[PDB]
């Protein structure tokens, strides 16, 4: 999935409360919304516990 | 219009615009203009009925 010429809050990503785990790596996860990139690419596939 | 696509990302839909299907011959009542532009990429639409 590219994720382009759109306009997203991570806020309401987080506070769904249901995910069992969480890592985020390169940034700060507390200051992420205010900085900037160019593109957003996600990839979404299963995987055992 | 085409036989197949594989992969894009950019869609756009913006709000329904209403036609008549039905052609004749008689005399044009309106006119329509429209300027296509690239700069730097950025697409660009310039119309007025
Ligand atoms: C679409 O697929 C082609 C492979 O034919 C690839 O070269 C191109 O980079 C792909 N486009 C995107 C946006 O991934």
């Amino acid at each position: 999935k590219r994720i382009s010429n759109c306009v997203a809050d991570y806020s309401v990503l987080y506070n769904s409360a249901s995910f069992s785990t969480f890592k985020c790596y390169g940034v700060s996860p507390t200051k992420l919304n205010d900085l900037c990139f160019t593109n957003v690419y996600a990839d979404s596939f299963v995987i055992r516990g | 219009v085409y036989s197949s696509a594989n992969n894009c990302t950019f869609e756009y839909v913006s709000q329904p615009f209403l036609m008549d299907l039905e052609g004749k011959q008689g005399n044009f009542k309106n006119l329509r203009e429209f300027v296509f532009k690239n700069i730097d990429g950025y697409f660009k639409i310039y119309s007025k009925h």
